């Protein structure tokens, strides 16, 4: 799976 | 030998032409296996290698949701970075991220990666410790503070040491016949006179996988780095790669030049000469 | 904005044999930003429905794409790749040479 990233 | 799973994220704003496009492509080594494109008619995580197709609907649904969420997150982030750099709303900007894991022959984690760039320049990167960040500038320091405050490095470490390597090992097994097969280069040397004084010797490597290769020319047993023209390794479109190396030699001195080839698919390194 | 102009290579998937169907490749790489226009040309005219790879990038952040199409090379036919990018004032044409 991919990762759900956090906003910069 | 060693293996990697890497995802490559590109988000591009386009003021006056809608919201930013987000595309994610996933690779195991040099083999792409998934894509997601926010501009598609119906954006979905889609298979791009045959061995991934066997994954059930749960895989595709789960990854599609992640990518749909990431689309919005990257758009939010592009807005934020525009402000961090005091940039106009008129200009187009690019946010890229590469992340993933490397494992050894034993399948154990060698290291993880999470690097970002803005407008083609390093922006912020997770250090190899998977616990701290390197911010390129004061804008990126804002991101770093947000991520430090919110435990982002910890999330990345957990992902990279867990989910990432677990999925990489699973992919490597499902696609073992290709992902764990090194195809050697087919090699030959061509010759063409430039003038009465000189000729080009070009050493070819075709049909190899993976892309990593060493192609060098020696004269009298010594490497000819400065005088060698190396083209960038290029994809053939059948999973394999191509490369050549060329040196300009004085007429009649051809046999003083040897091309050397190292590649994983070779039982032994090769030494080639022009065979007239 | 520092932008990077595309490198261009035009070549065949398989070794060229006149009258034998093959694939014509135009590999554009090293460019930034990612928007780029790539045409494959047969005797100066644009080939229709050329396919391409999904956008990705190299370790230095520069983008690469492979554009490709079926072709059957002959002695007479000329093939080329025409590339436009924001870094280029005019489109750059790179001819196919079965020795490169």
């Amino acid at each position: 799976d991919e990762l759900e990233i956090k906003a910069y | 030998g060693s293996h990697s799973m890497r995802y490559f994220h590109t988000s591009v704003s386009r003021p006056g032409r809608g919201e930013p496009r987000f595309i994610s492509v996933g690779y195991v080594d040099g083999t792409q296996f998934v894509r997601f494109d926010s501009d598609a008619a119906s954006p979905r995580t889609e298979p791009r290698a045959p061995w991934i197709e066997q994954e059930g609907p749960e895989y595709w649904d789960r990854n599609t949701q992640i990518s749909k969420t990431n689309t919005q997150t990257y758009r939010e982030s592009l807005r934020n970075l525009r402000g961090y750099y005091n940039q106009s709303e008129a200009g187009s900007h690019t946010l890229q991220r590469m992340y993933g894991c490397d494992v050894g022959p034993d399948g154990r984690l060698l290291r993880g990666h999470d690097q970002s760039a803005y407008d083609g320049k390093d922006y912020i990167a997770l250090n190899e410790d998977l616990s701290s960040w390197t911010a390129a500038d004061t804008a990126a320091q804002i991101t770093q503070r947000k991520w430090e405050a919110a435990r982002v490095a910890e999330q990345l470490r957990a992902y990279l040491e867990g989910t990432c390597v677990e999925w990489l090992r699973r992919h490597l097994e499902n696609g073992k016949e290709t992902l764990q097969r090194a195809d050697p280069p087919k090699t030959h040397v061509t010759h063409h006179p430039i003038s009465d004084h000189e000729a080009t010797l070009r050493c070819w490597a075709l049909g190899f996988y993976p892309a990593e290769i060493t192609l060098t020319w020696q004269r009298d047993g010594e490497d000819q780095t400065q005088d060698t023209e190396l083209v960038e390794t290029r994809p053939a479109g059948d999973r394999t790669f191509q490369k050549w190396a060329a040196v300009v030699v004085p007429s009649g001195e051809e046999q003083r030049y040897t091309c050397h080839v190292q590649h994983e698919g070779l039982p032994k390194p090769l030494t080639l000469r022009w065979e007239p | 904005m520092i932008q990077r102009t595309p490198k261009i290579q035009v070549y065949s998937r398989h070794p060229a044999e006149n009258g034998k169907s093959n694939f014509l490749n135009c590999y554009v790489s090293g460019f930034h930003p990612s928007d780029i226009e790539v045409d494959l040309l047969k005797n100066g005219e644009r080939i229709e429905k050329v396919e391409h790879s999904d956008l990705s990038f190299s370790k230095d952040w520069s983008f690469y794409l492979l554009y490709y199409t079926e072709f059957t090379p002959t002695e007479k036919d000329e093939y080329a790749c025409r590339v436009n990018h924001v870094t280029l004032s005019q489109p750059k044409i790179v001819k196919w040479d079965r020795d490169m």
